[PDB]
């Protein structure tokens, strides 16, 4: 392949593998402090185990998350060079600010959490998991905008005296309607990959434990269960607030999650598709189901038109130049049924599992047990389809011109693309993905053997 | 203007901050291999055990505010020094994970492998870094464009490899004298073993580097910070032969590891990326920053938590401030491989 095609590839399977261990960072942060909470208040023992328990857990995966995040700091400079001064005086600033509003904090209270259970007292080191739990939470929002930025470049001019985008508000930058949109769908998708891990591990140990501990997982597992039914009631509201942004924003990646070709009023939302979708015109639909995309492109039902692919391609052509505007459409649309069908193992186990502990109830079924362990890497893989979508949908932009704002304000990825050789990024490309590997499987045996061993 | 040159300070503060906090986390890694030459290796990592995480940050912070003050240097740095760069994130990767998943197995083998990440994790960045910023401060071959162009001979010199040497013996050092201070006993006195046998060979490095970086590209205030260099490496020396004060040998040991950051930093002014072919060229501070208001936005945020940030970074510093022995160490709660 050339040197951007690579560079590409890097910057995703890096950044994908970052995003294994992110959403159970940002989630399950909130959840042991919950549970640490509950056992100064209540002073229950059982409360207290299972905080040692998913804190250990949570450990493992944090230092995974940060060693796999080191490299995207520095990777916007390494490989993308070009693209790194053009928005640079934008896109920056919600790097910068999130090192030391939420990167400092996370970092050096987790230490105090760790070492800290014997030395701070009950209270401070209570406030030690929730700044850390807060500090994941502010660390995603920065993290977010600055990529809203590229999907909706708000507050920033081009200032054609030089070649780069020029910051003109940073409180329109923070407050873009795309930035909050994202922010909240991330948190809620991190908070369902939390939740059901902390479900499934538990009511995997009742089920073990059937065939005191029992009442230590019962309770986790409905808390558990719980939160992921929230998390799921949070990407309908965040997931209807996104689509809405999508349509008035990226007509390409609203029509790539349709993969439609012509503009049609109200079209059809299809389950499958065959083929390797190159053309588009060829495209067979499998089970239309109606009222999907009206509803989530305007709100409505009925009435919408949604420009199609062909036509959104001759239309950047006139106002962007000659110019290859067609997305991946295998990837988005098939990561897009994804993101979309690997809600109903984690909903669908968190309504069983509430439904076997009822009334005190201790399941005992094996294939529960193995629900629960197929129930977990859904949401971890559904995460990674999410933000997939989010960048495959936005090509060949690196930053996407806003319909409502600069059209100057714009970068393809080919133009951001540093100037290194085909050889360089191959190699750095390759051992960025078997060291990643490697620690990958390590990570999962790790969970894996603490998961069976217990308390 | 005025904010572009305090901001040259500011990432200079975050990268002294860098090589203060991280210095010694270095220098604990590079020295676990020696002190077995298991219980020393654990007493020698809980010392750095609650804050090298936070230590790190400050790499991130600095490499971030760069990103977002002067965006043509954060480009042109980490897009030309792309290999030596490359080898600094491997080793930060394996750090990052081997310190906490050492004690995770109860296992010889398993052990071995978390050493190789820690000492990878301490050994690369500890001389690339050095290298790093001696290719700054020789410069770099920037051309009209932009475009650098590196070559072999231009990162693999005498004066880059002095310069690696350099801090990775200064950081060992500085690891010697931080464990000889956040440890008592058996563990303390291996310490200032090393610290001897690491403070003359140490003592030349830094002195030849020092004094190349200012004979060739320091300036007439810059001489100042080399002679409290020089007293700092003097005191430094003698307070480890006579073990009278750990906290001094330690103080002592940070002025140099402080120094050398300034007197980098003090060359490398105003320049960012000096420019071999044609000084006109060179990146600086005026044609490579961001506007007053994003400059300006940022000084808002920096001042109100970088001073918040160092009230309680020291404060764990403080929480655990007591020494530990090897009768302190917890057993190894790690499970069966
Ligand atoms: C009910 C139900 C099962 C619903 C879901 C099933 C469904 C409806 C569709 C999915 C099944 C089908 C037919 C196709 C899959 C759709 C698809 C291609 C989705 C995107 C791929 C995706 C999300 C993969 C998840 C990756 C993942 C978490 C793997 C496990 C983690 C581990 C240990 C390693 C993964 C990291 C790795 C080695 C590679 C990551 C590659 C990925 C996933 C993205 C990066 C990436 C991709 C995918 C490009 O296409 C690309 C094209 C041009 C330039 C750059 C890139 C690029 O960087
Ligand atoms: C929505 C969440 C999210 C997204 C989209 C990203 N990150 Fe991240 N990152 C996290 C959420 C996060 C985190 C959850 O806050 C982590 C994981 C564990 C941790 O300590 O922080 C993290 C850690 C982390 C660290 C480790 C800092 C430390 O604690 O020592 C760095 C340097 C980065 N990230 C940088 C990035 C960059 C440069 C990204 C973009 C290319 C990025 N992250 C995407
Ligand atoms: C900081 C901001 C940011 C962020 C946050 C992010 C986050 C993320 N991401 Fe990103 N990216 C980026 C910035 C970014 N990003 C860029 C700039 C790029 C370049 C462009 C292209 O290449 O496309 C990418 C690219 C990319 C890719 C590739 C695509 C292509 O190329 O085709 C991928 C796959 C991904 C994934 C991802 C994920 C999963 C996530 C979650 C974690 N990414
Ligand atoms: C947890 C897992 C998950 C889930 C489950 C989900 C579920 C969902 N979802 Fe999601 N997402 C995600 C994860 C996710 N998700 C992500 C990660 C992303 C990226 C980030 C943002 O926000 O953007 C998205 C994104 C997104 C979007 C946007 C796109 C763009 O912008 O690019 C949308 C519209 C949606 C919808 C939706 C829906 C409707 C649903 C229902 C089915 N999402």
């Amino acid at each position: 392949m050339n040197v951007v095609d690579i560079s590409r590839w890097q910057f995703g399977i890096t950044t994908v593998y970052h995003f294994i261990f992110v959403p159970l960072t940002i989630g399950l942060a909130p959840l042991i402090a919950v549970m640490q909470t509950l056992w100064v208040v209540t002073d229950n023992p059982a409360w207290y185990r299972l905080t040692k328990f998913f804190g250990k857990l949570f450990l493992i995966n944090f230092a995974i998350g940060v060693a796999t995040g080191i490299v995207q700091e520095f990777q916007f400079g390494m490989n993308w060079s070009e693209y790194s001064r053009f928005v640079g005086d934008v896109f920056g600033a919600p790097l910068a600010m999130e090192g030391l509003a939420a990167f400092f904090f996370e970092s050096t209270f987790i230490g105090l959490w760790i070492f800290g259970w014997n030395r701070l007292p009950r209270l401070v080191h209570l406030a030690c998991i929730w700044i850390v739990a807060i500090a994941v939470n502010v660390s995603a929002f920065f993290i977010i905008a600055a990529n809203s930025f590229m999907q909706h470049p708000v507050g920033a001019h081009y200032n054609p005296t030089t070649g780069r985008a020029e910051l003109s508000s940073i409180v329109v930058l923070l407050t873009n309607n795309t930035a909050q949109a994202a922010f909240t769908h991330t948190v809620s998708g991190a908070l369902l990959t939390a939740g059901t891990f902390v479900a499934a591990v538990s009511a995997w140990w009742l089920v073990r434990s059937s065939t005191d501990t029992q009442a230590m997982y019962r309770p986790a597992t409905i808390l558990g269960c719980w939160v992921a039914l929230a998390a799921t009631a949070g990407l309908l509201f965040t997931g209807d607030h996104q689509g809405k942004l999508m349509f008035q924003q990226q007509p390409m990646k609203m029509a790539s999650a349709e993969s439609l070709c012509d503009t049609q009023t109200d079209p059809n939302f299809s389950v499958l598709t065959v083929g390797r979708q190159n053309n588009c015109d060829s495209l067979t639909r499998v089970i239309e189901v109606p009222y999907v995309l009206p509803f989530l492109a305007e709100g409505r039902i009925s009435g919408v038109t949604l420009q199609g692919i062909r036509d959104l391609q001759q239309e950047y052509q006139q106002r962007f130049g000659p110019n290859d505007y067609r997305p991946n459409l295998f990837v988005t649309y098939w990561s897009f049924r994804m993101m979309i069908g690997l809600m109903a193992i984690p909903v669908l186990f968190a309504l069983i599992a509430l439904w076997l502990t009822r009334g005190g109830q201790i399941p005992n079924q094996r294939w529960f047990s193995w629900l629960a362990l197929l129930t977990m890497p859904a949401p971890f893989l559904a995460n990674s389809a999410g933000w997939v979508f989010t960048e495959m949908g936005r090509q060949p932009w690196v930053v996407v011109p806003n319909p409502t704002g600069d059209q100057l304000v714009r970068l393809t990825v080919k133009a951001g693309v540093s100037d290194h050789s085909a050889t360089v990024v191959a190699t750095s490309l390759l051992m960025f993905t078997l060291v990643y590997a490697v620690l990958a499987v390590i990570w999962c045996w790790l969970l894996k053997r603490y998961i069976v061993e217990g308390p | 203007m005025v904010l572009q040159e305090l901001w040259f300070g500011v990432i200079a503060a975050l990268f002294l901050g860098f090589f203060i906090l991280e210095g010694f986390d270095f220098g604990v890694g590079m020295l676990m291999a020696p002190f077995a030459h298991e219980t020393h290796r654990r007493t020698a990592l809980n010392t750095i055990g609650p804050v090298w995480d936070g230590n790190e940050v400050w790499l991130i912070t600095a490499g971030a505010a760069i990103f977002a003050a002067f965006p043509g240097w954060y480009a042109t740095v980490f897009s030309a020094l792309y290999l030596p760069l490359l080898a600094i994130l491997f080793g930060m990767i394996l750090r990052a994970v081997a310190i906490e998943w050492r004690g995770k197995i109860d296992d010889p083998k398993w052990r071995t492998g978390a050493d190789f990440g820690i000492a990878a994790g301490s050994w690369l960045p500890a001389l690339l870094w050095g290298v790093a910023f001696a290719i700054l401060v020789r410069g770099l071959p920037v051309d009209a464009n932009g475009h650098v162009a590196l070559s072999i001979p231009d990162v693999l010199n005498a004066y880059t490899l002095l310069g690696g040497l350099a801090t990775a013996g200064l950081f060992s050092l500085y690891g010697a004298v931080f464990i000889a201070l956040k440890t008592s006993g058996p563990i303390r006195d291996d310490a200032y073993r090393f610290a001897v046998w690491l403070s003359l060979p140490v003592a030349g490095l830094v002195a030849g580097f020092g004094l190349w970086t200012q004979l060739a590209y320091g300036k007439d205030w810059t001489w100042l910070v080399l002679a409290v260099a020089g007293c700092a490496q003097a005191a430094a020396t003698v307070l480890v032969w006579r073990r009278v004060s750990d906290g001094w040998a330690f103080m002592c040991t940070l002025i140099v590891v402080a120094a050398v950051v300034v007197l980098l930093f003090g060359a490398l002014y105003p320049n960012l990326v000096p420019s071999t072919l044609n000084p006109q060229w060179s990146l600086t501070i005026h044609n490579a920053s961001s506007t007053p208001y994003t400059l300006k936005i940022m000084t808002w945020v920096t001042a109100f938590f970088a001073p918040l940030t160092v009230a309680y970074q020291t404060w764990t510093y403080w929480v655990f401030r007591q020494r530990i022995s090897a009768e302190r160490i917890p057993p190894p709660t790690g499970l069966a491989r």
